[PDB]
């Protein structure tokens, strides 16, 4: 081989598409499940007086 | 005074430590109180759990529906009867005479004058000359809200 192979060489573009789909989803989520704790804990432990 | 009968205390190594009170055809008990409930058919239901009100709350069963006490969230200031005696609320307070009350008295129902519940009580801190009683109630528009004097010791 004329080249060095690197971690980061296979990854075709749609993979780093799927990958990237996968943890923004997970993230998201995940994001989305603190954000509905956050506004029920401020609708509820204020807000209610 | 004639209503108090529809609150059933809670038996704790065989010591009442609490009482649970039915209204809008759903039983309540403190969450810090164990026990069972003093009565069979009361005693069947499994209880949710409601941490963030400090009461076990569940669904009263069938046959004795009709037979629950009735609340509203209107609460005038003024003075509201309750087992031990009248309670006197102002500046959005709830406060009982000093010394009445205490351990065991919790899940007690607070009526007003037309048998309508107001709050159920969870706990108190004596100030003064009086005692300022931590309980539950229902905010203006109504929704439930545990209301605490600062330093109320469960009860």
């Amino acid at each position: 081989a004329q080249h060095t192979e690197s971690f980061t060489s296979a990854i075709s573009a749609t993979a780093w598409s799927w990958i990237k789909v996968l943890v923004g989803g997970t993230s998201a989520f995940i994001v989305l499940g603190l954000i509905a704790t956050a506004v029920v804990a401020l609708v509820l432990f204020f807000h209610r007086h | 005074k004639l209503e108090s009968d529809k609150t059933f205390p809670i038996m704790l190594n065989g010591q009442v430590n609490g009482y649970a009170c039915v209204v809008g055809g759903r039983v309540f008990k403190p969450l810090h109180v164990e026990g069972r409930i003093d009565n069979e058919q009361l005693a069947a239901i499994k209880l949710k759990k409601a941490s963030i009100y400090d009461l076990e709350y569940g669904d009263v069963p069938q046959c004795m529906k009709s037979d629950t006490l009735q609340y509203t969230s209107d609460k005038p200031p003024g003075f509201y009867n309750w087992h031990h005696g009248a309670v006197q609320y102002e500046n959005n307070r709830f406060t009982v005479p000093r010394g009445v009350g205490g351990k065991g008295d919790s899940g007690r129902p607070i009526l007003d004058n037309k048998g309508r519940v107001v709050a159920i009580v969870l706990g108190g801190v004596n100030e003064g000359s009086r005692t300022a009683l931590s309980v539950v109630t229902w905010n203006q528009k109504g929704v439930t809200v545990k209301d605490t004097p600062e330093g109320s010791e469960p009860w």
